[PDB]
């Protein structure tokens, strides 16, 4: 999981 | 907004509906190319191609269970375009290049005639 | 094999098929979560959730175009994870994130639950 | 497009  | 993305999520989905295809599970249509058949799931197909885009989004031939192709398309390079919709990867090789190229023009799939035009330059 | 592949490819379908989604093109179930009614493709959701690939490879309900869920299911949780499976962003928010955890362990989406987990586990 |  990312900050996209 | 305020989201938290999973990087591998558009690819799972893809193998997912890759291995639906394997299976023949909630294929919609047959693609027909000269002697040659092919089952895939309408939405991928028209999320691939411009040309099954405006097919599948015309009022009749949405319904059609059976799309036959031109004559003149290749059933290989159907095949390795299909694949590649499926799956990212295109087998792109010497012996198939111009029946790709043409394939992909015929399907309105305008990265794989960018590449097979690369390609296709750097050996001349 | 010797294949080239295209980074952008799955991401590119991905968002074609929310396009379609959000143009209700090619849907073919409505999921009922209590008061509300959500249109979607069997094909994503199966390739999204443990629970939709249970329930469409089943030789009766593959059939349904109405699939109701159980009464304890939230709909705004559901919403949240209905984009995320056709966007691969999660919606994640204090104030959402104990429905959004039910409804992924429901529709056996682990790597959502996963997140969960750990951004609850963060706020203890 | 790359070499996977
Ligand atoms: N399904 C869908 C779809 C939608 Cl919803 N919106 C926009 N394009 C869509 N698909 C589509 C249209 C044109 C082309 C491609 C895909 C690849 C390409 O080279 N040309
Ligand atoms: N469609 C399809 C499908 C196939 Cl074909 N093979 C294998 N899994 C499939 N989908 C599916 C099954 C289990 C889970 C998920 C997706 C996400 C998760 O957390 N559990
Ligand atoms: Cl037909
Ligand atoms: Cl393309
Ligand atoms: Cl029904
Ligand atoms: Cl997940």
């Amino acid at each position: 999981w990312v900050i996209p | 907004d305020s989201c938290i993305q999973f990087t591998r999520h558009a690819s799972d989905v893809l193998l997912n509906l890759n291995r639906l295809r394997s299976r023949d599970i909630l294929t919609d249509v047959v693609i027909v190319v000269s002697r040659e058949q092919f089952r895939a799931h309408k939405t991928v197909l028209m999320a691939c191609s411009g040309l099954f885009y405006s097919i599948f989004t015309d009022q009749l031939k949405c319904n059609l269970s059976v799309i036959n192709l031109d004559p003149e398309i290749n059933p290989e390079g159907f095949c390795i375009l299909l694949d590649f919709m499926y799956t990212s990867r295109l087998n792109l090789r010497e012996g198939n290049i111009m029946a790709v190229m043409a394939t992909a023009m015929y399907l309105q799939m305008e990265h794989v005639v960018d590449t097979c035009r690369k390609f296709i330059k750097a050996s001349e």
